[PDB]
RNA sequence: CGAAAAUUUAACGGAUCUAAAUAAUAUACCGAAACCUUGUCCAUAUGUAACAUUAGUAAUAAUAUUAAUGUUAUUUGAUGGGGUAGCAGAACGUUGAGUGAAUCUUAGAUUUUUUUUUUAUAACUAAAUAUAGAUGAUAACUCAAGUGAGAAUGGU
RNA sequence: GUAUGUCAAAAGGGAAACAGCCCAGAACAAGAGUUAAGGUUCCAAAAUUAUUAUUAAGUGAAAUAAAGAAAGUUUUUAUA
RNA sequence: AUAAGCAGCUCAAGCAAUAAGAAAGCGAGAGCGUACCUUUUGCAUAAUGGGUCACCAAGUUAAUUUUAGAUGCGAGCGAAU
């Protein structure tokens, strides 16, 4: 390819900083949803999806919030930075034992 | 009224008997470093006022001499100072024509505009004895 | 830059670091000597009569 | 307005500034700890906070457009500080258009020629904007081998005591006591 | 409408035809239906037109 | 309870389904805030936006006035004073000065009704050559 | 270390950096025509008041009101604001005509310019130069088009 | 072909330069205003800001060259 | 006359009125900005067209058939006596 899509393998330290708190911003909505609900004795299913299924940014390891899976890749993985509208759509969980 | 502190009581005396003083006034939030005398040319048209209205600035973020600076957490309260304007007039800028364009594309749209500004004169800046306060 | 606000956020330079640390609780007065050359109007303890009473020590001391 | 009215002549004036390339810098040294192992400032950390003088950044009333900027008379810089292996490894270029005309040149051979002075110039001269200030700003950069310059009675004074000096500070605290016997 | 009289108008250039085709350049025939064949050739044109039909004035009691 | 939403982020490039959350919850731009009650089906709207929304539980709903009024800033200036003026629509207004309190709009159809000093108060005013000040004041 | 290509260092943007590299963290600050704030322009609404015009309806010998249109302000502290193909609405300007047997002009009509002001594809102020009483110019409203050009290897 | 978006018809900030990527949808101004992506020694607006480790090769620092070799170095887990 | 600008725009020193008053213009220096149109998925493109300026130069007219709005009459309308 001729045309030039300069995007680097890895992220830097401001844009993980960034990542971290994008991540955890993520969670105080969902908890402040979940304790709203819960003194009106009140759930939704679809919190209850997410607090089963989905880790919070201190549950997450390093690899899980960086990278991502990628089978077309030689080891399987792929920097977060590089799935479309990664800043805004909500990714944390990949295939178990990649 | 919440009382002055006493450090202010005791300084304040100085910070007027020094020869120069200026103030930090801010109208609608935007601050305007001023002195007696100043010409201040704000960026909109006041709403209801006419050449020779006074106006009474309540709002001071700074309020210090050469050596000295009073300064407030929000503000410095009004009992301490006080500062007067009076509107001389309303002027105008230059036409500005803005051209929106495009390549390849022959339409060019024109954006005209013309703003007003309020110009004041800062006639009163004092500060107030609080040894009585 | 292209407009002029964009060429004043180049341009800019922060005030003295004496404002920046804003009070709380209150107000206050503080001792800021600026780096600059006095007027003949600031005139020295020396040439002021005997009858002024605004002959005092240094604000300094005062402090 | 009030604040740029008055006397602007102290402003714009060159002040000759002065700095030695062996003498330890706590601030401007990656070593902190201990106080015997602060090294001087390195070559491209003396040269970013020379140019930042030349261009009078350091200055409340700093414009690009006028060069308010001041000088830099550097001593020492035979022992120009530099770190690993950039002596012997690192390597300066030069072509005049020609096709086979590439001449290269090492730190340690740049520095037998024309000494240490002339690697401090080419990282100063990078460090400022490239336009037609970039020429009067670096000759104003007096850059000497050992101690010994011309501008040894040109370098700033505060009571007859140099700055840098042992007891420049204390001359300069002197006078301003005396300052605030005014009203 | 005076199309052709500049592009703030809103019907410049080309004047609200499209770029290069038949629709811009001639004229498409009004029965023309891209080469597909007409209903009437389909199915046919149905009856005929009396000619022969009076054709009275109706007239109503009310 | 209610919930505060605030929408921090855009959704220029999300899907479409993700624009038409956001009308229902009535978020049109951005730094909009919008107060909806604690409810599932206002929650699991907000779910599906949580990565550009910021929510929080307030008692009560604030009305349209009441949020625009949280921004607004110090006017930092009071009319103590106001000149002659002519409104159109009531009269001439009298000079007015707040700094003693009277805000007077005479209207009428001849100048004496007006309140303003006539080409006849001045014919009187001339004539008056007897007046003089008093030698104390002089 | 493996790691070699033909104009020149040659994919750190460059200077330079022993961190100003890398990895795991924390905080502040900067940062767009985004957002807020204070003003302005425009579009579309909703009520109210006042000004002018046109046409009605009443009063008046000792002025009020109704409707339409234009306009300013104001109430909800109203809502809305990129754009090709393309669709739609509202206007300006040019040429000629009607009102016009009208209006204005040596107390300066008209002068391809210059200048000034006004939300302004336009007109206006003033200046300089020259000198016309109508085969001169002209507001407003309306009528009709040989009516608006940096683009056709366009034509003269 | 399918799903989603952008460009096409979208300027602006970031990616050195950039139709399609990351942010964000330009009616006009003013503001050390509040932020996004992104960044903060100098060019160049903002940290030479703090904490714990690694690297000595300018490796690297905004486009990862491979298998492989090896008393390079650090750490851990066994072990003498 | 030390400099690598689609020549504009943002910031702007200085010069400029013999005189009371009155600053248009030119602009050092700093920064931003790779003409226009056509045609294309996409053009600073080394794709098309133009040496410059002025003038001529392209949805019009008729008949017929329709629609919207306004308006005349109205189970009649129109035309013509
Ligand atoms: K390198
Ligand atoms: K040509
Ligand atoms: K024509
Ligand atoms: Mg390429
Ligand atoms: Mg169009
Ligand atoms: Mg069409
Ligand atoms: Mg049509
Ligand atoms: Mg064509
Ligand atoms: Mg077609
Ligand atoms: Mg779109
Ligand atoms: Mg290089
Ligand atoms: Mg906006
Ligand atoms: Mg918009
Ligand atoms: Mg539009
Ligand atoms: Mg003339
Ligand atoms: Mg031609
Ligand atoms: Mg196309
Ligand atoms: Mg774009
Ligand atoms: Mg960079
Ligand atoms: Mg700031
Ligand atoms: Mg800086
Ligand atoms: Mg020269
Ligand atoms: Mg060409
Ligand atoms: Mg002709
Ligand atoms: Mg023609
Ligand atoms: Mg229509």
């Amino acid at each position: 390819g001729g045309l030039l899509w300069k995007i680097p393998w890895r992220m830097s330290k401001f844009q993980k900083l960034r990542q971290r708190r994008r991540l955890r911003a993520v969670d105080n909505v969902v908890a402040t949803i979940e304790n709203a609900l819960a003194k009106k004795g009140e759930t939704v299913k679809a919190v209850e999806r997410w607090r089963a299924e989905m880790p919070t940014e201190a549950e997450m390891l390093p690899k899980d919030k960086y990278t991502i899976f990628d089978r077309k890749e030689k080891r399987y993985r792929k920097g977060i930075h590089k799935l479309p509208k990664w800043t805004r759509v909500s990714q944390r969980v990949n295939p178990p034992g990649y | 009224q919440p009382p002055i502190s006493q450090q202010v009581k005791e300084l304040l005396p100085v910070l007027a008997a020094q020869p120069g003083h200026y103030t930090t006034i801010h109208i609608h939030g935007k601050p305007y470093l001023v002195t007696e005398g100043d010409t201040v040319k704000l960026p909109f048209k006041m709403p209801g006022v006419a050449p020779g209205d006074v106006l009474r600035l309540n709002r001071a973020s700074v309020i210090g001499s050469r050596d000295l600076t009073l300064q407030g957490a929000p503000y410095v309260d009004e009992r301490l100072f006080e500062c007067r304007a009076i509107v001389m007039g309303t002027e105008s800028e230059p036409m500005r024509v803005m051209i929106k364009k495009k390549r390849r594309c022959r339409k060019k749209k024109h954006v005209f505009s013309k703003h007003k500004y309020t110009v004041l004169r800062i006639n009163q800046l004092k500060i107030n004895d609080v040894s009585s306060l | 830059q292209s407009t002029a606000n964009r060429t004043k956020r180049m341009l800019n330079i922060p005030p003295h670091e004496s404002f920046l640390n804003v009070p709380v609780e209150g107000d206050r007065i503080i001792f800021n000597p600026p780096s600059s050359e006095a007027s003949v109007y600031h005139t020295p303890f020396k040439f002021l009569p005997r009858s002024d009473p605004r002959r005092r020590a240094n604000i300094y001391k005062l402090f | 307005m009030s604040q740029t009215v008055g006397a602007t002549r102290l402003a714009y004036s060159r002040v000759w500034h002065h700095i030695s390339a062996v003498t330890p810098h706590p601030t401007l040294s990656t070593i902190k700890a201990p106080s015997e192992a602060i090294t001087p400032p390195s070559l491209g950390r003396l040269a970013s906070r020379i140019a930042t003088i030349l261009m009078g950044k350091h200055k409340p009333i700093w414009d690009p457009s006028t060069d308010c900027g001041d000088y830099v008379v550097v001593t020492n810089c035979a022992g120009l500080y530099t770190t690993g292996h950039k002596k012997w490894r690192k390597t300066y270029y030069r072509h005049n258009t020609r096709p086979g005309s590439l001449q290269a040149i090492t730190m340690d051979a740049l520095m037998e020629k024309h000494g240490g002075a002339e690697v401090l110039r080419k990282a100063v001269s990078g460090m400022l904007p490239k336009n037609r200030l970039r020429d009067k700003r670096l000759a104003r950069l007096k850059a000497f081998e050992g101690d010994a310059h011309p501008y040894k009675e040109n370098l700033v004074r505060f009571g007859g005591k140099v700055v840098g000096a042992p007891g420049w500070e204390e001359a300069v605290k002197a006078i301003r006591e005396a300052d605030m016997e005014r009203l | 409408i005076r199309k052709g009289r500049g592009p703030s108008s809103g019907y410049g250039k080309t004047a609200g035809r499209g770029t290069k085709g038949q629709k811009a350049h001639g004229h498409v025939k009004p029965w023309f239906q891209g080469g597909q064949t007409p209903l009437i050739v389909s199915h046919g044109r149905k009856g005929f037109v009396n000619q022969f039909a009076a054709d009275m004035s109706e007239l109503n009691l009310e | 309870s209610f919930f505060r939403i605030t929408l921090h982020r855009s959704a220029i490039g999300l899907p479409k389904r993700t624009h038409g959350v956001l009308a229902a919850l009535g978020l049109r731009r951005r730094n909009q805030t919008v107060f909806h009650p604690v409810e599932p089906q206002f929650a699991g709207m907000l779910m599906k936006v949580k990565e550009l929304v910021r929510v929080e539980e307030v008692p009560h709903r604030l009305t349209k006035r009441e949020l625009k009024d949280e921004r607004k800033p110090d006017a930092g200036f009071v009319v103590e004073k106001q000149v002659r003026r002519f409104i159109p629509g009531v009269g001439v207004q009298d000079e007015v000065d707040f700094s003693k309190v009277g805000a007077v709009v005479r209207d009428g159809k001849r100048a004496g009704d007006l309140g303003v000093r006539t080409r006849s108060d001045w014919e009187v005013i001339g004539k008056m050559k007897s007046v003089l000040p008093k030698v104390k004041a002089l």
